[PDB]
């Protein structure tokens, strides 16, 4: 037995002598027995064996052997069962051959991406380079290829281009890969060499730390600045080079949820190491940000005061503290800066099931009530979720805690669930909230509607009674939140007001209707709940006398330490910017209506009133002086230019902070900046970013203003919430002093 | 190895059209100066470049866009030899 032109002694073309001559084999039936009883045979080390002729040449004379079947037990070639000698029918093209060796000589890396963790897979056995082959090439086989190089789970079996690969002739070919053996060399009959891969390409992958994402700095669970890994090493991002939908997809990758805000700046403190010059041009429906295209730039980065931040939906840090097993026990979150437990008054099972789907293992099986698991440390918080039992994080379901009231003494809230995590109706609709809308019934597999006929507060109390929501304060119809679409389930409702759930009323039967979308039902609650800002001269302007709506009338809310970040979420609940100030009464006209709640304190998580603890309602008659007034800060900023007024346009919307494209910016739009600032005529607009690039998302392109509006949002813009634009042609304007 | 320009109205002037990878592909406007122009037009064997012009002032394009930023000194033969990101690095739009 020999091996002839091979890279080493240990590899190549294999060869067998009889009667006097040396003849090949054909690779039909040699397997990786075979080869490690070949290798075994000569004195070459046996700890790796595989197939294949390394870049040797085809055979000649006669094939003395064909399709044997060692089992790797017998010592030598020929004791193994094989065919009959120089009787078959192989051509000189499918010559066999063995690769033996040691085991540490073998190494794969993948060349041509961005990173360790992207590109084609090149193959180095021996010094000689090489490919794998397309045919048989899944993700499932990706996942060793990648666990063996140290990244994660394979993602893609593409990658962009960053650099040119070199030609080579040898080809790897891999047969089904059992997916958790942890390296390409432990998959079972691999071929070094050999066949040709005609009519298929080269292997190529991506996998998970290509561009790891991560969030740092935060007090909160899912906000902080934002740092990316290109393999091994991590960088900050340019605000400029960062997107509503990459902030989305970056948000979804970490479990956060949906996006809050983007916030420029260095807002959760400035970083320190590399910057990265890599613009994200996600669609917004990845899974990973390693999966987004990226556009890189040779040019340098910014400073380190534009490092991007990021908030995001999922800020609730809830637990399980004491109890027997860490899937059991009392319910403890933390706001405020202060841990304190759950109240029990409104939390029932369907919360429990997603407290401990968060936490991954089971589904709740009951609620303990009382001390039974344990006293609270000191203060109780008065939060009330209403979660729908779907949901896989608490940070999902509505929350309610502004003017809830005050718990008794030992009412805390605990909850138990198994260890499988195996283990696995009404609404309303376009009424603006949780507790109002157009009702939608789920029953055979679909959401239908119901009838107004007979329609009255007293089925309304039962609807506002099934889904939490206190009582009915009206019982709307004549499709009052818009026609629905789907079957009309119900009719001729006669509930007492009194029931428990709606279908408990006798009513005419399922199906049993005459009636149109036309005469849909709608209800609005107790519970709903409305913010408002009102002056003289609008009802819904961005500064005035502060409003909210509950149990069905307007009221004032106390400015008993009010703090910055409450106004904060005031003005940006209403859509006006991103904080406001606290006035002294005006003196205009003051009307008489009552106050309803006093002594808000928000955190920083959430985006909307409602969620921020305070005192319990209370309808009361108090002086002018301590209602509350508010004046949002200008939805419009000018920034980097050398004085107060001139420089680049940035504009507040959707939480964010963003810039206007300059498609369509001249001299009539910079006259309606200017004079929406108070500041005197515009002077020059200018374009293609002259004052540098701007932050988060690009709001607004192609303005039209007539050089009359009142505001930006007067003039019409064909594109507003989307662009095809990039922060490189960012407007700017100077205006006079 | 091909420069074209279309729609211009003639065959010194239009929207400028690079023949690489197998396509036809533009080129961007930031930093698309006089020099470049010149370039083009030398390669052209148009004379001397009077408009450097963008913002698809001939209408946009199709395929894919070539090179961006482009730094040509002016004494250039060919488009090729200047200084840029290199074929495919592109932030642009047609
Ligand atoms: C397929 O691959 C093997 C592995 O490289 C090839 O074997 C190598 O062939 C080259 C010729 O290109 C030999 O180079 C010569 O080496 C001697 C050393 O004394 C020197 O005198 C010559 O000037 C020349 O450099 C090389 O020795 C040989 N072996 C190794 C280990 O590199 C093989 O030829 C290829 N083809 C086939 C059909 O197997
Ligand atoms: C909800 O019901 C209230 C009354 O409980 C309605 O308020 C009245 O609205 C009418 C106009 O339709 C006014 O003339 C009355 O002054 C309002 N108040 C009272 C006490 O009658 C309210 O309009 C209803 N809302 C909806 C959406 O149906
Ligand atoms: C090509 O460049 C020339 C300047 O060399 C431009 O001609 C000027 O255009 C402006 C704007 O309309 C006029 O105010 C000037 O009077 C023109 N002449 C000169 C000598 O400046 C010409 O418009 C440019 N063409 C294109 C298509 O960009
Ligand atoms: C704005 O315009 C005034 C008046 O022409 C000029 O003095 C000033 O330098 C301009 N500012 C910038 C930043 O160009
Ligand atoms: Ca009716
Ligand atoms: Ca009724
Ligand atoms: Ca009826
Ligand atoms: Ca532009
Ligand atoms: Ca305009
Ligand atoms: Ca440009
Ligand atoms: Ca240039
Ligand atoms: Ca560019």
């Amino acid at each position: 037995l020999r091996l002839v032109d091979g890279v080493t002694e240990c590899s190549g073309r294999l060869e067998v002598r009889f009667q006097g001559e040396w003849g090949t084999i054909c690779d039909d039936g040699w397997d990786s027995y075979d080869a490690a009883v070949a290798c075994k045979q000569l004195g070459c080390p046996t700890a790796v064996t595989a197939i294949g002729r390394v870049n040797a040449s085809k055979g000649f004379g006669h094939i003395w052997l064909d399709s044997v079947s060692c089992q790797g037990h017998e010592p030598a070639i020929w004791q193994c069962k094989h065919h009959e000698w120089g009787k078959h029918y192989c051509n000189h093209n499918e010559d066999a051959g063995v690769t033996c060796s040691d085991g540490s000589d073998l190494e794969l890396r993948l060349r041509g991406g961005g990173s360790r963790c992207a590109g084609t897979v090149e193959v180095e056995i021996q010094r000689l380079l090489g490919k794998v082959c397309d045919r048989g090439w899944g993700l499932k086989e990706a996942d060793v290829v990648c666990r063996q190089l140290g990244c994660g789970s394979a993602l893609k079996t593409s990658y962009q281009v960053y650099s040119k690969i070199q030609a080579t002739n040898t080809w790897l070919f891999l047969s089904s890969c059992n997916g958790n053996e942890t390296s390409l060399w432990d998959c079972k009959n691999w071929q070094w060499g050999g066949l040709t891969c005609d009519h298929y390409e080269e292997a190529k992958i991506t996998c998970s730390a290509h561009r790891e994402p991560r969030l740092v700095g935060g007090d909160i669970p899912c906000s902080g600045r934002v740092e990316v890994k290109h393999g091994d090493t991590w960088g900050s991002i340019c605000d400029s080079d960062f997107s509503l939908e990459a902030a989305s997809v970056l948000c979804r990758e970490l479990q956060c949820g949906t996006v809050v805000s983007i916030l420029g700046g260095a807002h959760f403190g400035e970083g320190n190491g590399q910057i990265w010059a890599e613009e994200f041009q996600c669609e917004g429906h990845e899974s990973h940000l390693s999966l987004c295209p990226v556009a890189p730039r040779p040019e340098g980065t910014c400073s380190h005061s534009r490092d991007v931040g990021v908030v995001c939906s999922r800020y609730t840090e809830i637990r399980l503290v004491n109890g027997k097993t860490p899937c059991e026990g009392r319910v403890e979150l933390k706001t405020l800066g202060a841990w304190g437990s759950l109240c029990n008054s409104h939390w029932d099972i369907e919360d429990a099931h997603v407290l401990c789907q968060q936490l991954k293992c089971g589904v709740a099986l009951s609620t303990p009530g009382g001390a039974r698991f344990g006293k609270g440390n000191g203060q109780i918080w008065r939060h009330m979720f209403h979660c729908t039992g779907t949901e896989q994080h608490m940070g999902d379901c509505p929350v309610t805690a502004l003017g809830a009231s005050l718990c008794p003494s030992e009412q805390v809230a605990s909850v138990i669930c198994s260890g499988n995590q195996s283990q696995t109706q009404l609404r309303l609709v376009n009424g603006g909230g949780r507790c109002a809308g157009r009702v939608e019934i789920y029953h055979e597999g679909s959401w239908g509607t119901i009838c107004d006929d007979s329609w009255d507060l007293s089925d309304a109390h039962v609807v506002c009674r099934q889904l939490g929501c206190g009582e009915a304060i009206n019982a709307t119809g004549s499709a009052h939140f818009g026609e629905g679409t789907g079957p009309i389930w119900l009719d001729e409702m006669k509930c007492n007001g009194k029931e428990s759930r709606i279908w408990q009323c006798h009513s005419h039967g399922w199906g049993q209707q005459n009636c149109r979308h036309k005469e849909d039902a709608g209800v609005i609650c107790s519970e709903f709940m409305s913010l408002r800002l009102t002056s003289e001269a609008s009802r819904e302007a961005c500064a005035g006398r502060l409003e909210v709506f509950y149990n069905g009338a307007w009221g004032t809310v106390g400015k008993s330490s009010m703090s910055e970040t409450t106004v904060g979420v005031v003005c940006r609940q209403l859509g006006c910017a991103d904080k406001g100030k606290i006035n002294p009464a005006s003196l205009d006209k003051a009307m008489s209506i009552p106050m309803w709640v006093d002594n808000v304190q928000c955190p920083k998580g959430p985006d909307t009133l409602w969620q921020c603890p305070s005192s319990p309602w209370e309808k009361r008659l108090a002086s002018p002086s301590e209602e509350t007034w508010i004046t949002c800060d200008n939805k419009i900023r000018l920034q980097e230019g050398p004085t107060s007024c001139s420089g680049r346009v940035e504009i507040w919307h959707g939480g964010s902070w963003g810039t206007v494209c300059d498609d369509s910016w001249d001299l009539d739009d910079a006259q309606v900046v200017c004079q929406q600032l108070g500041c005197g005529p515009a002077l020059k607009a200018f374009k293609e970013a002259e004052f540098g690039q701007g932050t988060g998302p690009i709001w607004l392109n192609e303005v039209k203003c007539k050089g009359n509006e009142s505001s930006l949002w007067d003039c019409p813009a064909r594109r507003w919430g989307h662009s095809e634009c990039g922060h490189k042609e960012d407007a700017a304007v100077n205006c006079t002093d | 190895g091909q420069l074209r320009l279309v729609n211009g109205g003639g065959r010194c002037a239009g929207r400028v059209e690079i023949y690489h990878e197998g396509s036809w592909g533009t080129i961007c406007d930031d930093s698309w100066d006089l020099s470049d122009a010149h370039v083009v037009c030398r390669q052209l064997g148009c004379g001397e470049a009077i408009n450097a012009t963008g913002s698809a002032h001939f209408g946009e394009g199709t395929g894919p866009i070539w090179l961006d930023e482009m730094k040509c000194n002016g004494k250039e033969s060919r488009i090729w030899q200047c200084h840029s990101h290199g074929w495919g690095q592109q932030n642009c739009r047609h």
